[PDB]
């Protein structure tokens, strides 16, 4: 992994030695190259995983992972550079910096193969994440949805630290390969019931988990957009890819400690779907679409079968594809009329066509429209939910009129109807927001050409 | 034809001459505990490292 360590460091002197004008050029060049560079992580074998070194490893579950964490560190940049355009040169590197130092923070979290050094860089990624939100968020909030953010991670974070040290006493190792042979089933005691628990709620609260998501409305709203971006696409999915990993060690236990949270999740998902339906933020509704989203990739992930977990992969690519492009695009509209209600700005079609296509894209990838890869993970989950219970499809197909019913009416409301007389100020959409735009959807749309290469390690 | 001893004499440690034998155990000892066993043999570097975690050296 030091092919794509040492080069995203280098983007560090890159930044700071650079031409005062050529920050925003020389960082999304050679980010872009070094995404380039990423594609040679698909050499994936059918039976053994890619492992580098005793440091390091990737499978085909942290590849597409890792292609999409480096493919949104350009796309990030080219969504900063307009609102950071005023700041004074020294600050805007040091943002470019924590967007670097979360980029390295988060390559080497998914391809750790010992779990302690999963952790570590696990943890390390709020530090930057939590100056982006705090030192360029916008509004007075920000310092709450900081607090929020930082001490929900780490309320569920440390029973892991003391779980984890606790299995390599017993186990002698946590590196990833060994424990896939040395794992020794989990007998029913109360000492494993908070075992299990101390080892799943801190990726339960970064999914987040319904009933503890409180902080992602708050973090993923206040943010800038490129720490939305970031916040939404990857650091919601530590916890899908955690979680992935480590009930490896907690069978089969996890037979019965699932049922809270799969109830909490089907229902949950439900709720928060409806949510959305009376949100008057637009950044606050594509927030909770989120939550919902990813309620079915924590169902998915504790019902443990081959085609959930084929499922819940793609879900959580396609996910980061999509929610990104959401927040993107009312990004693009709140820097226009600097507002995020959603009934402020009507009739933006009229006055925008070509960004209205955007959010039609957008909206269709967001409720699953086949043969998107947003249904194709929606779909597998839903196929081994029905075979986990037949009852479940109750929920699922509720939860899919639903989604149907956000998504449109945020079209609807924004793009649709008669303008707002009053806003005068809506002009052209730009070259730079048209691109930021076609980089999300394009490569969402051609994944569907090859799903594999996104179906993780159960294909 | 006592002579006096002169300054000094009294005070000089003597040896005598005696048929009682010497103690051998005159503090009534028990024997002693065993010492631990000593370790020994050449310092060769520690396999793979400190193994600290994930720490390879
Ligand atoms: C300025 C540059 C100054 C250095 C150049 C000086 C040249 C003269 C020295 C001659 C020489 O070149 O030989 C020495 C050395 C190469 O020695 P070698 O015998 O030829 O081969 C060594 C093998 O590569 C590796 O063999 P190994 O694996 O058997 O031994 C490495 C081993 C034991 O070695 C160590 O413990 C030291 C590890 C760092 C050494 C790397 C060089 C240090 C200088 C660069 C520091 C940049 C910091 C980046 C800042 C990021 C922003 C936060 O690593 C570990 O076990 C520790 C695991 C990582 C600890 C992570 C702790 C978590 C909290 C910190 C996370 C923060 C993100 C990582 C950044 C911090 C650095 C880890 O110079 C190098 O080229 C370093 C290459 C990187 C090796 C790192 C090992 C893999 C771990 C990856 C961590 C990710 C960071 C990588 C940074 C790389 C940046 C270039
Ligand atoms: C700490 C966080 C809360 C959960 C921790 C574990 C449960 C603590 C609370 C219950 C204590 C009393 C146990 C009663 C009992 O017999 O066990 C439960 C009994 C079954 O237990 P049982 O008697 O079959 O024993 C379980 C098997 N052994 C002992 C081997 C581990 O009933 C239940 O199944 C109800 C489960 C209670 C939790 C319901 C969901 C969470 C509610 C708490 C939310 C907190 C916020
Ligand atoms: C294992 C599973 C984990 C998953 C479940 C996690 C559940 C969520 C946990 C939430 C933790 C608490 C809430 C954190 C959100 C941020 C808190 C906050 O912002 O409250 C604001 C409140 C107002 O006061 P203040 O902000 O100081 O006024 C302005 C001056 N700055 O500020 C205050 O009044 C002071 C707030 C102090 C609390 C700080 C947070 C500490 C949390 C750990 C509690 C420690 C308990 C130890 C007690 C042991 C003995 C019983
Ligand atoms: C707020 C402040 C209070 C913080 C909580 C206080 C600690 C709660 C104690 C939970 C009980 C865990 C425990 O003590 O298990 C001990 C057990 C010892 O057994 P051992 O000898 O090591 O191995 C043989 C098995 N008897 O050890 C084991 O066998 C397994 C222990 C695994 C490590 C568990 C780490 C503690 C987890 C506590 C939080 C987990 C729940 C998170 C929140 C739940 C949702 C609300
Ligand atoms: C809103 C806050 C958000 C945070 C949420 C935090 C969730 C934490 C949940 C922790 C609960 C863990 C369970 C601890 C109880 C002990 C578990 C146990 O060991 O019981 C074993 C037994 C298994 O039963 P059985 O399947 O029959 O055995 C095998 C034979 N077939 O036990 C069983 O019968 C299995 C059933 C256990 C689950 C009970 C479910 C209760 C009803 C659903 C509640 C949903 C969650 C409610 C959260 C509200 C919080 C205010």
């Amino acid at each position: 992994m030091l092919k794509y360590i040492i080069p995203t460091i280098m983007l560090m002197p890159l930044t700071w030695l650079s031409k005062n004008n050529m920050i925003w050029v020389n960082s999304t060049a050679h980010s872009l190259l070094i995404s380039f560079t990423s594609l040679l992580l698909m050499n994936q074998f059918g039976d053994n995983s890619l492992n580098f070194s005793l440091l390091f490893f990737s499978d085909s579950l942290s590849t597409p992972l890792l292609i999409l964490t480096m493919w949104l560190l350009p796309l990030m940049l080219m969504a900063s550079q307009h609102h950071l355009s005023k700041e004074n040169l020294t600050r805007k590197k040091l943002f470019i910096t924590m967007l670097i130092s979360l980029q390295l923070f988060l390559i080497m979290t998914f391809t750790a193969m010992e779990l302690i050094l999963f952790y570590i860089l696990f943890e390390a990624t709020l530090v930057p994440t939590l100056i982006i939100i705090t030192r360029w968020g916008n509004q007075t909030e920000r310092l709450n949805a900081g607090l929020y953010f930082l001490f929900y991670t780490l309320a569920g974070s440390l029973p892991l630290l003391v779980a984890l040290i606790y299995i390599q006493n017993t186990v002698g190792s946590l590196n990833f390969l060994m424990l896939q042979y040395w794992v020794q089933p989990v007998h029913n005691s109360w000492s494993n019931v908070f075992m299990w628990l101390a080892c799943m709620m801190a990726f339960m609260v970064k999914m987040p988990l319904y009933g503890l998501h409180l902080w992602l409305p708050k973090a993923h709203v206040e943010a800038p957009i490129a720490g939305s971006m970031v916040l939404a696409a990857v650091l919601l999915k530590l916890g899908g890819y955690g979680m992935l990993r480590i009930t490896l060690i907690l069978n089969p236990m996890t037979d019965f400690m699932a049922y809270p949270f799969i109830m909490l999740s089907l229902w949950g998902m439900i709720m928060t779907s409806s949510i959305c339906l009376r949100q008057t933020d637009l950044k606050s509704l594509i927030a909770y679409s989120s939550v919902s989203h990813m309620a079915l990739v924590i169902v998915a992930i504790l019902i443990q079968t081959p085609w959930s977990y084929m499922g819940a992969t793609a879900l959580m690519i396609a996910h980061g594809l999509t929610s990104s492009m959401l927040f993107c695009l009312a990004n693009s509209n709140y820097e226009r009329i600097h507002s995020r209600t959603m009934i402020l700005a009507r009739g933006l079609q009229t006055l925008l066509p070509l960004m209205a296509t955007w959010w039609l894209l957008a909206s269709l990838t967001n409720l699953a429209l086949p043969p998107t890869i947003n249904l194709i993970g929606e779909l597998f989950v839903v196929m081994s939910t029905f075979s986990w219970s037949n009852i479940t499809i109750i929920l699922m197909g509720v939860n899919m009129v639903i989604t149907a019913l956000y998504s449109l009416y945020m079209l609807i409301m924004t793009q649709r109807g008669k303008y707002t007389y009053h806003i005068n100020n809506i002009s052209p959409s730009f070259t730079r927001e048209n691109a930021l735009m076609s980089l999300h959807i394009l490569p969402l749309l051609l994944l569907t050409l090859n799903p594999k290469i996104i179906l993780g390690p159960l294909y | 034809g006592w002579v006096r001893p002169d300054l000094g004499d009294l005070s000089k440690v003597t040896k005598v001459k005696t048929d009682r034998p010497l103690p051998e155990n005159p503090y009534h000892s028990r024997a002693r505990p065993e010492p631990n066993p000593e370790v020994e043999g050449d310092l060769k570097p520690a396999r793979h490292g400190s193994r600290l975690f994930f720490w390879t050296m």
